[PDB]
C-alpha cells in the first residue's frame, strides 16, 4: 500500500523532472500565442469595456482555454524545478556549510558577520541531524569532533553538532532494538524531520530562480483577472534563448557604470538648471498664445525637469525649444550656454554610454 | 586606450616577475615556483620594509650586508637590485 | 528574369545594381561588415520590438488621451483606442523620432499622472532610442574591428612560424635569412601541390 | 632567524627539519616578523637578507589608501616606465611612502534591523506551514479517504506545492511590509 | 588603427633589437645587457 503510492509518487516526480524544460518552452509558445491574439482587442463606448473583434470570431474561447493552458503549464514548472534543481541547490549549500565548519570553524573558532544572511539561516542546519543529507559525506560531524574536540569542549560542541554520545557508546552496545510496519502513519510522522524541511524551505524561498519561478506564477494568476498581465510573461524569452542573453549581458556587463553616468548626466542638467534659473529665465515662456504667461522656469523643480526631459530629449538641445537669443543684452552668454549643453549633454554623455555597449560587446 | 592599459598592467604582472623580470614559467616549472618567488623571494613589500629598517637602524650596528647596500643606497647605485637573475638560478646545480 | 521582366518595365533593370557587391571586393568588405552579424542584429530588433510593445501595453491601460493626434480640435482622432494602432504608432513614431512617443504625444502638464508618464517618457527614450540603436552601433563596429583583427592573426601567424611544420621562425632564423628560406624552398605550398 | 637561515641554506638535512618541527611554535610566532630579500651580492653572488619586520609597519602597509597608491604607481611604472629609471622610480616610491607611513602611525597613536525582519518573517512564515503537520488534520483526511483515490492523491500532491507558493507569497508581503516599517 | 599601429612599433622596439633581431630577453640575462646592445653594439645612429 504506502511502497504502491511511494513508487507511484516517485513516478511522478521523475516524469516532471524528466520533462521540465520541455514545458518551460511551451509555456513561451503558450505565452506568444496568448498575446497574438491578445493584440486584437478593441475598446468600446462612466463605464469602458475592452471587446475582441475578430473576423474568426472564435477565438475568445480560445484565448480562455489558452489562459488555463498557461497556468497549468506554469505550476507543472515549479513542479519540475522544485523536483530536478533543489537538490543541487541544496547539496551545494550543504558542501559549502560542511566544509566552512570543518576547514574554517565559521561556527566554532569564529562567528557569522550577521550580516551574511545564507550563514545566519544555516546556524540552524548544524542542529539539524539530517547534517548533509544530499552531500554525501555523511561523515563530516565526527570529522569536526575529532578536529575541534579537545579545545572547544567535547560535550558543547556534541550539543553544538546535535549528537550524543552516551547514546553513541550505548548503540555499539547492546540497545532497543525493535523495527516498525511501514503502513503505521505514526512511522511516518515521527519520521519526518521538521527542522531540516524549514531549513530547506528558507533555502528554496531565498533562492533567486524559485522566486522568478513564483514572479511568473503571480503573473499568470493575475492575468487570469485582467488578461493583459499575460503580456509580461514575454520578459522570459531573454532567458529562452541564449543568444538574446549574449545581446543583453552586452549592456548589462557595465549597469553600474551606466547608471553613475546618467547620474553624472542628472547633476549636469541641474547645474545648467541653475544657470538658467538664475539668469536666463524670460525665454522659457512655453506658452503659443501670446496673452497667457505660461512660464517653464519660474518653478526651479519645473525648471529642471524641464531640462530633464526636452532638453535632453530633443536633437539640437534646450535651444531648439527655448526663445531664440536675437536682440538681447544677455544673447552671448545664452549662445554660449546652449551651444555648451548642446556639447556636453547630447553630443558626449549619450557618446559616452554607445562606448560603454560598444567596448563591453568587445 | 584605459582598458587596454588595465589589461596591460595585469598582463605584465602575472607574466614576469617586478623586481629581476624573469619570465614566469621558468619558476612554475617548480610547482607554485612562481608566486613563490614572487611573495617570498622577491616581495614589493619586503624591499619597502629592508629600507625602512635600514634607515631607522643605527650606522655602527649594521652588518656587512646592511652597510654595503646602506653604501649603494646613499650613492644611488640601484645594482644591488636583482636584474635577471635569482637565488634559485644561482643554485639551480644544488637546490635541484 | 529580372533582364526579362526589365523588357517589360523598364524599372527592374534598377534591381541589377545589386550587383556592384559582388563586383567590387571591397564593398563585399564593408557589407561583410554588417552581415557578420545578421543573427544578433535581428535578435535585437526582436528585442526592440518586445520592449516597444510592453510600452504600448502600458500606454493603453493608463495613459491613452494623450495620444489624441488630430490637429483640428473638434474631430477626436485617437491613435491608442485599439491596441494594435497603439502598438504600431509606437513602432513607427515613437522610434523614428529623436527625443521619443512623448514628442509625438500631448505633454503631461498640470495632470494627475504627470509624473509617471514622464518617467514612462524618459525611460522610452532612454532604453528604445539610446540604448538599443548604440547596441546595433556598437554590433556593427566591433564587426568591423573582428575582420581587422582576423587579418591581424593570420598575417603575424604566417610570419611567425612556419604553416607547414609549425617550428617557430627564431630557429630558423638563427641562421641568416633561414625562415624564408625554409619557408620557400624546403617547407613551399606550392611546391607540395 | 638563525634557524630560518639555516633552513633555506641547509635544504636536505633531515636532522634541521627536526629541529624546525621542535621549534615549529616560534616560527608560527615570528613569521609575520621575519622578511626576506634577495641582493646582488658583493662576491657577485645572490644572497638572501633577513631583518625585522615592524607589525605596525605591516599595518600601515595594509592600510587602503596605501594599496591605492602603490596601485597607482604599478600602473604608472608599467605603462610609462623607462627600464633605466623604473628601479630609481621604485625607491622614490618607497622613500615616500615610507614617511606617509611614518606620518600616519605617528597621528594614529594615543542593515541589521532588515536582516532581523526578514528572518523573523522566514520563521513565522514557514513554522505557518508547519502547522498543518503539527496539528495533524492530514489524519483525519486520512481517515475519511481510507479508500485510496488516484484523483485525490494527485490532488493533494499538487495541493502541497500550492500550499508552499502561498506561504512565499506571505513571506514576501511580510517582508515588504516589514521593510516599510523600518523606513518608516 | 593607427593607434594600434603606434603601440606594434613600440612593442616591436622594445621587444627586439632593430638591426640583428634578437630577442630582447637574451640580452637582458646580463643586467642591462639589451639597452647596451641596442645603444652600443648595434646602434642605428652609429651605422649611419
Ligand atoms: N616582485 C613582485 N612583488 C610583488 N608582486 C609581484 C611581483 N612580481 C609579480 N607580482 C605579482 O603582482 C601581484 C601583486 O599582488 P596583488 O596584486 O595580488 O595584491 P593585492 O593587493 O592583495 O591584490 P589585488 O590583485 O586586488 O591588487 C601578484 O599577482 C604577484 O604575483
Ligand atoms: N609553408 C609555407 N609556405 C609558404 N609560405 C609560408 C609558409 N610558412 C610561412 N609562410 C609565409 O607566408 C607568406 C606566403 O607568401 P606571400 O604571402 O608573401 O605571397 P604573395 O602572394 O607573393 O604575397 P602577399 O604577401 O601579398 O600575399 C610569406 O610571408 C611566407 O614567409
Ligand atoms: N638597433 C637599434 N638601434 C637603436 N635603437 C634600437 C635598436 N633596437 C632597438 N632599439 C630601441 O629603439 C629605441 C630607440 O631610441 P628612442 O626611441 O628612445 O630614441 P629618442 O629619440 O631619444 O626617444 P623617443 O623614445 O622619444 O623616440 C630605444 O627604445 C631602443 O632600445
Ligand atoms: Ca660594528
Ligand atoms: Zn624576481
Ligand atoms: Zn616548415
Ligand atoms: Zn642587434
Amino acid at each position: 500500500f504506502w511502497k504502491k503510492i511511494i513508487a507511484y509518487q516517485q513516478k511522478l516526480l521523475n516524469y516532471f523532472a524528466r520533462n521540465f524544460y520541455n514545458m518551460r518552452m511551451l509555456a513561451l509558445f503558450v505565452a506568444f500565442a496568448i498575446n497574438f491574439i491578445l493584440l486584437f482587442y478593441k475598446v468600446s463606448t462612466i463605464a469602458v469595456h475592452y471587446v475582441l473583434e475578430e473576423s474568426s470570431g472564435y477565438m475568445e474561447p480560445t484565448l480562455r482555454i489558452l489562459a488555463i493552458l498557461h497556468t497549468v503549464i506554469s505550476f507543472f514548472c515549479i513542479i519540475g524545478y522544485y523536483c530536478l534543481k533543489v537538490p543541487l541547490v541544496i547539496f551545494k549549500r550543504e558542501k559549502e556549510v560542511a566544509r566552512k565548519l570543518e576547514f574554517d570553524g565559521l561556527y566554532i573558532t569564529e562567528q557569522p558577520s550577521e550580516d551574511d544572511i545564507k550563514g545566519q539561516w544555516d546556524r540552524l542546519v548544524i542542529n539539524t541531524q539530517s547534517f548533509p543529507n544530499n552531500y554525501w559525506d555523511k561523515f563530516v560531524k565526527r570529522k569536526v569532533m575529532d578536529k575541534y574536540g579537545e579545545f572547544y569542549g567535547r560535550d558543547r560542541i556534541s550539543e553544538l553538532l546535535g549528537m550524543d554520545k552516551a547514546a553513541l557508546d550505548f548503540s555499539d552496545a547492546r540497545e532497543k532494538k525493535k523495527p516498525k510496519k511501514d503502513s503505521s502513519l505514526s512511522a511516518v510522522l515521527n519520521s519526518i524531520d521538521v527542522k531540516y524541511q524549514m531549513w530547506k524551505l528558507g533555502v528554496v524561498f531565498t533562492d533567486n530562480s524559485f522566486l522568478y519561478l513564483a514572479w511568473y506564477m503571480t503573473m499568470s494568476v493575475l492575468g487570469h483577472y485582467n488578461n493583459f498581465f499575460f503580456a509580461a510573461h514575454l520578459l522570459d524569452i531573454a532567458m529562452g534563448f541564449k543568444t538574446l542573453r549574449t545581446i543583453l549581458s552586452s549592456v548589462t556587463h557595465n549597469g553600474k557604470q551606466l547608471v553613475l553616468t546618467v547620474g553624472l548626466l542628472a547633476v549636469v542638467v541641474y547645474l545648467y538648471t541653475v544657470v538658467a534659473f538664475n539668469f536666463f529665465r524670460k525665454f522659457y515662456n512655453k506658452s503659443e498664445d501670446g496673452d497667457t504667461p505660461d512660464m517653464k522656469c519660474d518653478d526651479m523643480l519645473t525648471c529642471y525637469m524641464f531640462h530633464m526631459y526636452v532638453g535632453v530629449r530633443a536633437g539640437g538641445g534646450i535651444g531648439d525649444e527655448i526663445e531664440d537669443p536675437a536682440g538681447d543684452e544677455y544673447e552671448i552668454y545664452r549662445i554660449i550656454f546652449d551651444i555648451t549643453f548642446f556639447f556636453f549633454v547630447i553630443v558626449i554623455l549619450l557618446a559616452i554610454i554607445q562606448g560603454l555597449i560598444i567596448d563591453a560587446f568587445g | 586606450e584605459l582598458r587596454d592599459q588595465q589589461e596591460q598592467v595585469k598582463e605584465d604582472m602575472e607574466t614576469k616577475c617586478f623586481i629581476c623580470g624573469i619570465g614566469n614559467d621558468y619558476f612554475d616549472t617548480v610547482p607554485h615556483g612562481f608566486e613563490t618567488h614572487t611573495l617570498q623571494e622577491h616581495n614589493l613589500a619586503n624591499y619597502l620594509f629592508f629600507l625602512m629598517y635600514l634607515i631607522n637602524k643605527d650606522e655602527t650596528e649594521h652588518t656587512g650586508q646592511e652597510s654595503y647596500v646602506w653604501k649603494m643606497y646613499q650613492e644611488r647605485c640601484w645594482e644591488f637590485f636583482p636584474a635577471g637573475d635569482c637565488f634559485r638560478k644561482q643554485y639551480e646545480d644544488q637546490l635541484n | 528574369t529580372m533582364s526579362v521582366l526589365g523588357h517589360y518595365n523598364n524599372f527592374f533593370f534598377a534591381a541589377h545594381l545589386l550587383d556592384i557587391a559582388m563586383g567590387f571586393k571591397t564593398l563585399r568588405t564593408i557589407l561583410s561588415s554588417v552581415t557578420h552579424n545578421g543573427k544578433q542584429l535581428v535578435l535585437t530588433v526582436g528585442l526592440l520590438a518586445v520592449v516597444v510593445y510592453l510600452y504600448t501595453v502600458v500606454a493603453f491601460n493608463f495613459f491613452r488621451k494623450f495620444y489624441n493626434k488630430s490637429e483640428d480640435g473638434d474631430t477626436p482622432d485617437m491613435k491608442c483606442d485599439d491596441m494594435l494602432t497603439c502598438y504600431m504608432f509606437h513602432m513607427y513614431v515613437g522610434v523614428r523620432a529623436g527625443g521619443g512617443i512623448g514628442d509625438e504625444i500631448e505633454d503631461p502638464a498640470g495632470d494627475e499622472y504627470e509624473i509617471y508618464r514622464i518617467i514612462f517618457d524618459i525611460t522610452f527614450f532612454f532604453f528604445v532610442i539610446v540604448i538599443l540603436l548604440a547596441i546595433i552601433q556598437g554590433l556593427i563596429i566591433d564587426a568591423f574591428g573582428e575582420l581587422r583583427d582576423q587579418q591581424e592573426q593570420v598575417k603575424e601567424d604566417m610570419e611567425t612560424k612556419c604553416f607547414i611544420c609549425g617550428i617557430g621562425n627564431d630557429y630558423f632564423d638563427t641562421v641568416p635569412h633561414g625562415f624564408e628560406t625554409h619557408t620557400l624552398q624546403e617547407h613551399n605550398l606550392a611546391n607540395y601541390l | 632567524v638563525l634557524l630560518t637561515n639555516l633552513s633555506e641554506h641547509m635544504p636536505n638535512d633531515t636532522r634541521l627539519q627536526t629541529f624546525l618541527e621542535l621549534a615549529e611554535s616560534v616560527l608560527n610566532y615570528f613569521q609575520p616578523f621575519l622578511g626576506r630579500i634577495e641582493i646582488m651580492g658583493s662576491a657577485k653572488r645572490i644572497e638572501r637578507v633577513y631583518f625585522e619586520i615592524s607589525e605596525s609597519s605591516r599595518t600601515q602597509w595594509e592600510k587602503p589608501q596605501v594599496k591605492e597608491s602603490k596601485r597607482q604607481f604599478i600602473f604608472d611604472v608599467v605603462n610609462e616606465g623607462g627600464e633605466k629609471e623604473k628601479m630609481e622610480l621604485f625607491v622614490n616610491f618607497c622613500e615616500d611612502t615610507i614617511f606617509e607611513m611614518q606620518l600616519a602611525a605617528q597621528i594614529s597613536e594615543s542593515s541589521i534591523l532588515t536582516v532581523r525582519s526578514a528572518l523573523f518573517a522566514l520563521r513565522y512564515n514557514i513554522l505557518t506551514l508547519m502547522r498543518m503537520l503539527s496539528l495533524k488534520s492530514l489524519k483525519k483526511q486520512m481517515k475519511k479517504v481510507k479508500k485510496m483515490t488516484v484523483k485525490d492523491m494527485v490532488t493533494a500532491f499538487f495541493s502541497s506545492y500550492w500550499s508552499i507558493f502561498m506561504t512565499l507569497l506571505h513571506f514576501v508581503a511580510s517582508v515588504f511590509r516589514g521593510f516599510f516599517r523600518i523606513i518608516c
